[PDB]
């Protein structure tokens, strides 16, 4: 609806994709999982916990993007690091933009 | 800890168990084993309580 590059933003997190669910993992118990690397080849949603979010919009476009990596990993578990969206609008046309 | 489950009072006295876990950290790389699991980083990480 709002023309974003990459939109973020979902309807509603969506329980199936191509046919196929998506797993569910509460954020304590993904705080446990070794192989993180493995597991997030694939998707998963985590929802267990408050997620704070900030985001930026920008009237040129560009290519939305995260602020820092999504994982951070430690011995003592697992974390998300903080979530700051880059949003722009989208030229539907724009290769190089479509490429990046 | 800073967990949000966990609310048990980990003790800061006797032989901190800091130093074991480097203790075993070290004797599992020697014998090429992995290190310890982030499960079993708190098992031994939490034997000291109040």
């Amino acid at each position: 609806r709002f023309g974003f590059r990459d939109s973020p933003f979902c309807t509603s997190l969506p329980r199936t994709i191509m046919g196929n669910d998506v797993r569910r993992i509460s954020y304590n118990v993904f705080s446990m999982m070794e192989d993180i690397d493995d597991v997030i080849s694939e998707g998963f949603i985590l929802y267990d916990a408050y997620f704070n979010f900030s985001y930026d919009i920008m009237t040129t476009d560009g290519v939305t993007r995260l602020k820092e990596d999504i994982l951070i990993v430690t011995d003592t578990g697992n974390d998300i690091k903080p979530i700051h969206f880059y949003i722009y609008f989208e030229n539907r046309n724009d290769k190089k933009l479509r490429y990046e | 800890d800073t967990s949000f489950i966990d609310t048990r009072k980990y003790c800061t006295d006797g032989l901190s168990p800091r130093e074991i876990q480097k203790a075993l950290n070290r004797q599992r790389a020697y014998y090429d084993r992995p290190e310890l699991t982030i499960s079993e980083n708190k098992t031994l990480l939490s034997q000291s309580i109040i």
